[PDB]
């Protein structure tokens, strides 16, 4: 909202300064995004008469006739430009805003125009050019400098929350500033009415969306120019005069947050009708522009026998054939209030946001059509001598605001503060409450202004903003937590503790949107993603994440493509989508692998990954073990899935070839895992004192059969007093039985209370050699050294 | 075509100490609660040790902790606030001239918790160290009273047994506090009081030492018009307790098959 | 928060389609309702209340989702950290007091807090704050707060 | 004596007064993930092994020790370190071992130190041959650390 600073400064005479302002503002919960000083005019630019207009022969220009002190010529082109008027004349030398270079004397289809009248945006004050700024002919003595009747003026861009309503209107800042304890103005509206009947009826059709809904009848109009002040107040205020009548109703809305809209009685018919709109029903809105209204929209309309047509867009926007203009006389006067959600979709769905719309969504004092009524129709007397009725056309009976139960030492308690009673009681009666009874626990009923007051906390903020919420004390609290709040954030801990460790062990924490491409659905081979957006930023991300590798070997390309890493270790902890939301952990490696840079031997693919996860999980202390298993989007050859603790609980592997060649990548491996992993207990096992028996034998096994299944039966049949078991060698070829291999076995053995006799480990060691064979396979070389 | 069960390359995985863990429990424990940790040296002055906790020599009291005793010169022993202090040195046998240290250098209100690593000439047993662990806790402030000691500790317990947990006090003494206590914490599983540390109101003798130290050092009074408590826990027993160590003696053994027995541990 | 209500306008929701998914409330049980990219970690504060008992404190930080154009200091998917400190006494001096802790723990000594009133459904009173960053010299909007709604309260009891 | 918590704002000069603490713990924390396992050792010390590991004398001695063995105060965490490894190959036998210990040491100052020790075949494959192993394998080790700690690290001669 625009709040021209001289314009609020009516209502409150005791402002300080536009900079003080903002900051009291700032304390009643009103943000400015901005202060602009605005009416800079040039003392060449003067006040001048339009004595008589003549078309210049052959041209569409016109040769005006000024009365500016002395009688000057001008050439303007402007289709307003007309006599009877008065103008801004920028005399020769005039350095104007808007152009850049100067004004001058310049010779124009044979007239010599002395200067030129000025345009809202070649003065400067709105964006409007279309034509002349219209003064009132007599507003000044002609040549007199614009600015002794135009000074500059400041402007803040204030920021008006959905709650205050009221503040949508300059009256309503006023109050709040009056609370603070500056003096209030409030203009007093001296209307002349006149007992006599309205020449038109009243029908409201739709009282859902017209639940109060009044008319005021002004006859006698002399249309003409706004008052200086007036033009250049709405002007400050983001809105451009149009005359008399339409300006008046403009500032009426911007003074007290209520749209009004002065119908021509011209087009009235018979009467005002507030229907919703029969389909198809057609309006050329005030925009210019026709559209086709929708059986859901709140209709202004008139009806003349038995027809009834649209006047306009009620608490939108009015019809273009109404509009007020030069010829009319009287007027019937809309002053309601619309049901808001109405108003909100209608806007909505003719793409329309106006003054009007935006103040009836956010809700109008529902009590304030009369009070509206005089203030306009007195304006109205006042600037285009209208003779006003006496009576209104009234339609609905809106509700007093309710009591609200309100302790001063509650808001004492609620804030923490110790304003004594009398100084809230105060405040809220300087914000227009009533206050009744003598408390503990008051009766206060807000104005009918103050939609945003209904609860007693609501009353207490008023005393909280009113006293200034710097004047509330600080503190810390101190209490025992209710019981079922212990170890509440655990769970919170230990995936942080998950992430810590990675990034010690070496992975690279990456972030990577919770969205997903439908396609790389397909892409990356993956069953259809379950939650889908009904509004997405795009299609690539027209859907919710189900797997958090994709995302991961995406990064890697996009990574190849900006820089080009050797190599890269990754991880991304992240929510996934599918059947019900869970956490997942996925890491990617990548590139020539663990060795020495000026060297050549490596470490790196499958087993540089699953080495890197052993050690992880050895840390955590748990279980880990990969047995074999097929994924669509793994490599067939290399590709099982992950068992952390017994349970699987995600995949590990090389990416598929086929994919990898989709997206033009080197061998890429990756794993994927769901959170929370297992907690293992802990059982201190006290290590023996005494020595361990050390043991070595290979197994002969078919080259298909997995390292996994040999190395299970060794341990499950070495008995209850092995220690370790290690791979420490793997062969296969001559002289054993091609398609068969040796797996070296380091062994050992120890019991807790004493030394173990030869007889219980070489008798072991055959348990195993039994089962070993049993299960049938071979043994290499038994009690090897 | 891989055996992919098979074994990947033998990274190293590391692992913290047990002491480590328990260590990093408290003080999470009492972060929460407002507490900041902060250390002290090991190697003290006998001033800081004893003299300016209200211990003097050939007093009963000081028979409390038997003292290892130092020698050798070219040792700088670095006071408070940075400067060059002087006096007997020994191995401190408490973390306690810590609380004197932290109060010279700083002003109240405060909460500080110190862990330290603590020395006292003593035999070796499965249940006895010369070498362990304390963590000592001190919170001074105008109008600082004795319940805040207790709901202190009381919230010490629970997030160290549970919901089920209470802690009791006794009275017990010490030459730096006044009133003095002991605590035992309830431990719903062993089912059994569980004699924790000692703790109490910090003593009048303790802060005056503590001021007098300041004047010297051109530092204004800051611990006139303040009361505080402070506390103080042996570490192993607790976390022998908590992790189930049946030797005291295997903290300090260095024995991997030991050690490696933690990596899971958080 | 209401539907067709002005504040609603606060948050640019992404909403959600599809079937099959399971979403699970505050005690484990099975919830319904139009599913959408929480548009920020606030409706925690009233899982966590209908699962727990005050007094307590929590701090919740989260993903969050609005649709809205992607700029150099604009995101569609970015992070909230929410704070919640339900009990007996609790009052506005005590929120006050947070964040000037938060404050001092984030720029120093030399830091300081700003309240001012603003709107939320959610809170009565509404208030944003700003800290003061020596450094670069300027106030910093941290974010928003205020007193928990009483209807916020009855909801969260009627749940 | 009933409970109570108490609530004040901590005086300024206590501010981060924890951030040394809780920088040498996330140093601990880091090489725990990194790799290295931790190791308590007594701050005794064997005046002999001043000669036995070619240091110079320890500074700090103590009149009444619990043995001769631990009559001085350590000013090196190696050389403790060098033991535990022994005492290890001894009690158990370990291929390998990469361990690493922080703690204060005494000369002239009292000063705290990180120490580390790595031995055995090293990093490789269970069933291959090939490995990663010796001075280059810590140095390697070391340079995650520093590239972990976002610090410079070199190592001249
Ligand atoms: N540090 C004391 C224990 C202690 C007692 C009382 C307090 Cl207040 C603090 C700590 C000791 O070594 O026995
Ligand atoms: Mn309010």
């Amino acid at each position: 909202m625009r709040v021209p600073f001289s314009w609020l400064k009516a209502y409150v005479p005791e402002l300080e300064s536009p900079e003080v302002l903002e900051e009291r503002l700032a304390g009643l919960g009103f943000e400015t995004d901005r202060i602009e000083r605005v009416f800079p005019i040039p003392r060449g630019v003067v006040f001048a008469r339009v004595l008589e207009a003549h078309p210049i022969p052959g041209t569409r220009l016109k040769r005006l006739v000024l009365d500016a002190g002395r009688t000057v010529e001008v050439v303007s082109g402007a289709e307003n430009a007309r006599k009877g008027i008065g103008v801004a004349l920028a005399l020769p030398g005039t350095e104007l805003p808007g152009l850049g270079q100067k004004v001058g004397e310049r010779v124009i289809q044979g007239v010599r125009s002395f200067g030129m009248a000025l345009s809202p945006r070649e003065l400067g004050v709105g964006e409007y050019g279309g034509g002349l700024l219209e003064f009132p002919e007599d507003a000044l003595p002609p040549g007199t400098p614009l600015s002794e009747a135009w000074p500059e003026e400041v402007v803040l861009d204030l920021e008006v929350t959905p709650n205050r309503p009221d503040a949508l209107g300059l009256l309503g800042l006023a109050r709040d500033l009056h609370a603070l304890g500056y003096a209030l103005v409030e203009p007093e509206a001296a209307l002349k009415a006149e007992a006599l009947p309205l020449p038109f009826a009243l029908k409201v059709e739709d009282p859902e969306g017209a639940p109060h809904f009044t008319l005021g009848y002004a006859f006698g109009l002399r249309v003409a120019p706004s008052p200086l002040w007036m033009q250049r107040a709405l002007f400050a205020a983001g809105m451009r005069p149009i005359n008399n009548v339409v300006d008046v109703t403009n500032y009426v809305m911007l003074e007290r947050a209520q749209p009004m809209h002065a119908f021509d009685l011209r087009f009235v018919g018979e009467g005002i009708a507030v229907r919703r709109a029969r389909e198809g029903e057609r309006l050329k809105t005030l925009d210019g522009v026709e559209r086709t209204l929708h059986p859901e929209d709140l209709v202004i309309a008139g009806w003349r026998g038995e027809e009834s047509f649209p006047l306009g867009l009620a608490g939108v926007m009015g019809g273009a054939e109404s509009e007020v203009r030069e010829d009319t006389e009287a007027i019937a006067l809309e002053v309601a209030c619309f049901d808001p959600v109405s108003i909100r979709k209608t806007a909505r769905r003719h793409g329309l946001r106006t003054e009007a719309s935006h103040r009836f969504e956010r809700g109008v004092d529902p009590l304030g059509q009369v009070p509206a009524q005089r203030r306009a129709l007195s304006l109205l007397q006042a600037l285009a001598g209208a003779r006003v009725a006496e009576a209104l056309l009234e339609a609905g009976s809106p509700k007093p605001p309710e009591a609200i139960p309100f302790r001063p030492e509650y808001a004492n308690r609620l804030l923490g503060t110790s304003y004594p009673e009398a100084e809230q009681i105060a405040i809220l009666k300087r914000l227009g409450c009533r206050v009744e009874g003598e408390g503990p626990t008051y009766r206060v009923t807000p104005p009918s202004h103050r939609l945003d007051l209904r609860l007693e906390e609501d009353l207490v903020e008023e005393v909280a903003r009113i006293q200034g919420y710097e004047t509330i004390p600080l503190a810390l609290p101190a209490f025992f937590p209710a019981p079922d709040n212990r170890g509440v954030e655990a769970p919170y801990r230990k995936e942080q503790r998950l992430r810590e460790v990675l990034s010690g062990l070496g992975f690279q924490e990456v972030y990577t949107y919770s969205f997903m491409d439908p396609e790389d659905a397909r892409r990356f081979r993956l069953d259809p993603p379950r939650l889908l957006l009904l509004n997405p930023l795009a299609p690539e991300k027209a859907a919710l994440r189900t797997h958090l590798f994709p995302g991961l070997v995406r990064v890697l390309k996009e990574n190849l493509d900006l820089d080009r890493p050797e190599r890269a270790l990754l991880f991304e902890v992240g929510r996934v989508f599918r059947e019900r939301e869970e956490t997942h952990l996925a890491g990617l490696l990548f590139g020539e692998g663990v060795g020495l840079p000026w060297a050549k031997e490596r470490l790196s693919g499958y087993f540089l990954l699953k080495g890197y996860l052993e050690a992880l999980f050895a840390r955590l202390g748990l279980a880990f073990r990969v047995e074999a298993q097929a994924f669509p989007f793994l490599h067939p050859g290399v590709s099982g899935r992950v068992l952390v603790e017994g349970e699987e609980v995600g995949f590990l592997g090389a990416l598929h070839p086929e994919i990898a060649q989709e997206l033009e990548l080197p061998p890429v491996h990756l794993f994927e895992l769901r959170l929370p992993l297992p907690d293992k207990p802990l059982a201190f096992q006290d290590p023996s004192r005494h020595p361990a028996a050390f043991r070595d034998l290979a197994v002969v096994v078919p080259a298909p059969t997995p390292y996994g299944e040999v190395e299970a039966l060794v341990r499950e049949a070495a008995g209850p007093y092995l220690e370790s078991l290690a791979l420490f060698d793997l062969y296969q070829g001559p002289p054993l039985p091609e398609g068969h291999k040796s797996l070296a076995f380091h062994l050992r053995f120890r019991h807790p209370k004493r030394t173990l006799r030869d007889e219980e480990v070489e008798e072991a060691v055959s348990r195993v050699a039994e089962a070993l064979r049993a299960r049938g396979f071979g043994l290499r070389g038994l009690d090897t050294p | 075509r891989v055996d992919v069960s098979l074994p990947g390359a033998s990274l190293f995985s590391g692992g913290l100490h047990p002491i480590t863990l328990m260590e990093r429990e408290l003080v999470e424990i009492f972060r929460a609660l407002g507490y900041q940790a902060v250390e002290g040296p090991e190697v003290e002055s006998e001033f800081f040790n004893f003299d300016a906790l209200n211990i003097p020599e050939h007093h009963p009291a000081r028979d409390m902790w038997d003292t290892f005793w130092l020698t050798g010169e070219g040792f700088r022993l670095e006071g408070p606030l940075g400067e060059e202090v002087e006096g007997r040195l020994l191995l401190r046998t408490h973390t306690s001239p810590m609380q004197v240290r932290y109060m010279v250098a700083h002003t109240p209100p405060f909460r500080i918790v110190v862990p330290g690593r603590v020395f006292r000439f003593e035999q070796t047993d499965a249940t006895h160290e010369a070498v362990f662990h304390q963590l000592e806790g001190l919170v001074v402030g105008e109008g600082i009273a004795m319940a805040h000691l207790k709901g202190a500790i009381y919230e010490l317990a629970q997030a160290l047994f549970g919901p089920d947990s209470k802690v009791r006090f006794q009275p017990v003494y010490f030459p730096f506090v006044e009133p003095g206590a002991q605590f035992a914490v309830w431990w719903p599983e062993g089912g059994k009081w569980l004699e924790l540390g000692g703790a109490g109101m910090v003593h009048p003798k303790v802060f005056q030492a503590v001021d007098a130290y300041r004047e010297r050092l051109g530092l204004p009074p800051a611990y006139r018009g303040v009361t505080g408590f402070a506390f103080g826990l042996g570490v192993e027993r607790l976390a022998m307790l908590r992790y189930g160590i049946p030797d005291i003696r295997y903290f300090f053994g260095g024995r991997l098959k030991f050690l490696e027995q933690f990596k899971g541990v958080l």
